């Protein structure tokens, strides 16, 4: 299951 | 004339590039004063828009595939949900804390503390610490006078003690308030008719331990009530908070307005209530006593949080100004005593919370 968020 | 409270305006959320139509309910999330999320499409891309309070200028834009985001109240940490998958995510770590998928979609969600999350199913309600390995833990079934209902929120004490759900929906053409108060220590739900609520801590004069209060305002036929009510038994030793009940006046130009939100002041044990349709009343805690009622605006100010620095409350309003309301320290004595006309609360408010003003009665 991916990440609800994606950070630089 | 000297006013009892003071309004500042913050921010204007659309100098920051939000566009109006995210700024609402189910978009933008304010879970203390500390910071603002809401959820925007730009192009294709969901995107959450964190503003830090502290540094409001530089709000960051990242992706997400979330129906939902709320801040921590204290740190940068966010819990993010897509149905049935809930994770939790330190923003400077940019790490995964914690991930839980639920059996039944949330469908109401909020940091009820620093370390706990509530979340609200259609048919129960959990806390979820942030501690350890924790995992949701329900805390009671949903009574079925909130069935069907839009919950728009979900309370504590201090102790975790007593919890308070609320729910409303359309009945004879009105907005009508559905609470369920639990007690985990007696496992019991009380069914309360009721629009907004909150739990303060109050030390009477006179006893050892703070007693625990439960304050809830309600539009019924009866017309508008704010209730002030010890909840649990006294501690030892310590005298019974006498109940308060006391009217909440609705003019005849607002005969469709009903309570939205209540903070209490613990710094001055006073009640702000505001309505659906921008009325601001102030209660003494205490008594129930109504120090002062005015219109901010026509504007439904849609979410609410303390206001640590004030101790006051804190909101935004669907043109996305972000607006608090707190005492005016110097004005709030002699305006209860000039004003109001009743030196009894101006000297009891001026000792109790230690204020200017009482001397010249």
């Amino acid at each position: 299951s991916v990440d609800l968020i994606t950070f630089d | 004339q000297i006013l009892p409270i003071r309004f500042q305006e913050h921010l204007q959320l659309q100098n920051l590039g939000i566009n109006p139509a995210n700024i609402g309910f189910s978009t933008l999330t304010m879970e203390s004063d500390k910071f603002i999320c809401i959820r925007e499409k730009v192009g294709e891309q969901a995107q959450v828009v964190i503003i830090d309070m502290n540094d409001p200028s530089n709000p960051i834009r990242r992706p997400i595939s979330a129906d939902s985001a709320i801040m921590n109240p204290a740190s940068k940490v966010i819990a993010l949900k897509a149905g049935k998958t809930l994770q939790i995510f330190n923003i400077e770590m940019k790490s995964k804390m914690k991930a839980h998928t639920m059996t039944d979609d949330v469908t109401f969600w909020k940091w009820i503390s620093l370390n706990t999350v509530a979340l609200v199913t259609d048919n129960a309600v959990y806390h979820w610490s942030m501690e350890g390995e924790s995992q949701p833990v329900k805390m009671f079934d949903r009574h079925s006078s909130l069935a069907g209902c839009q919950i728009i929120n979900y309370r504590t004490d201090a102790k975790q003690k007593w919890l308070l759900l609320t729910g409303i929906s359309a009945q004879q053409n009105r907005v009508v308030g559905a609470m369920q108060l639990y007690s985990v220590d007696r496992k019991v739900s009380q069914p309360i008719e009721g629009h907004a609520a909150s739990f303060a801590q109050f030390k009477m004069e006179g006893n050892a331990e703070e007693s625990t209060l439960f304050c809830f305002a309600v539009r019924g036929q009866a017309g508008g009530k704010l209730h002030i009510i010890e909840v649990g038994t006294p501690p030892t030793g310590n005298q019974p908070f006498p109940k308060k009940a006391v009217d909440v006046f609705f003019p005849p130009e607002a005969q469709n307005d009903f309570p939205v939100a209540m903070q209490i002041s613990e710094k001055h044990d006073v009640v702000f209530l505001i309505t659906k349709y921008g009325y601001i009343h102030l209660y003494d805690l205490e008594t129930g006593t109504c120090i002062y009622m005015n219109r901010i605006s026509g504007e439904t100010i849609f979410v609410t949080a303390p206001h640590e620095a004030t101790a006051g409350i804190i909101g935004v309003n669907r043109k996305g100004q972000v607006l608090s309301v707190c005492v005016e320290e110097e004005n709030i004595i002699p305006y209860i005593t000039n004003v109001l006309q009743n030196p009894d609360l101006a000297l009891r408010m001026a000792v109790r919370n230690n204020l200017a003003g009482a001397e010249e009665l």
